[PDB]
């Protein structure tokens, strides 16, 4: 693993400390502002349940993407930033995400 | 142990 913000967050997670998740996305925003994409726009999740929310704006992400040689122990990922509205799942009470469906 | 909600929280969130 290489010193990149996503080597260093998947380890710190305990995403990679036992295996090397293939990819991975992390939402820089409140954890209260993600929360409330549950009440935002319905749509339908790509197993065609219908408790999926998209978020009415994007929000800043970054993703995480094993590289063609990594191989655990030693993970090593493509990291990518970018801005887009995410899509999660959402269940129980209170109705809190639990799924991260998509970025869109 | 860790619910659901928790578990998406410590993967996917970094505020």
């Amino acid at each position: 693993s290489s010193s990149n913000y996503c080597n260093q967050m998947m380890k710190s997670r305990n995403l990679t400390k036992d295996r090397c998740k293939p990819v991975n996305t992390f939402v820089h925003e409140s954890l209260a502002d993600v929360q409330a994409v549950c009440s935002q726009k319905n749509v339908a999740c790509k197993n065609g349940q219908t408790n999926c929310y998209q978020s009415y704006s994007t929000m800043s992400i970054t993703d995480c993407r094993e590289t063609g040689s990594s191989k655990y122990p030693n993970c090593a990922y493509k990291t990518t930033q970018a801005n887009k509205h995410i899509i999660v799942a959402c269940e129980g009470n209170p109705y809190v995400p639990v799924h991260f469906d998509a970025s869109v | 142990k860790e619910t659901a909600a928790a578990k998406v929280e410590r993967q996917h969130l970094d505020s």
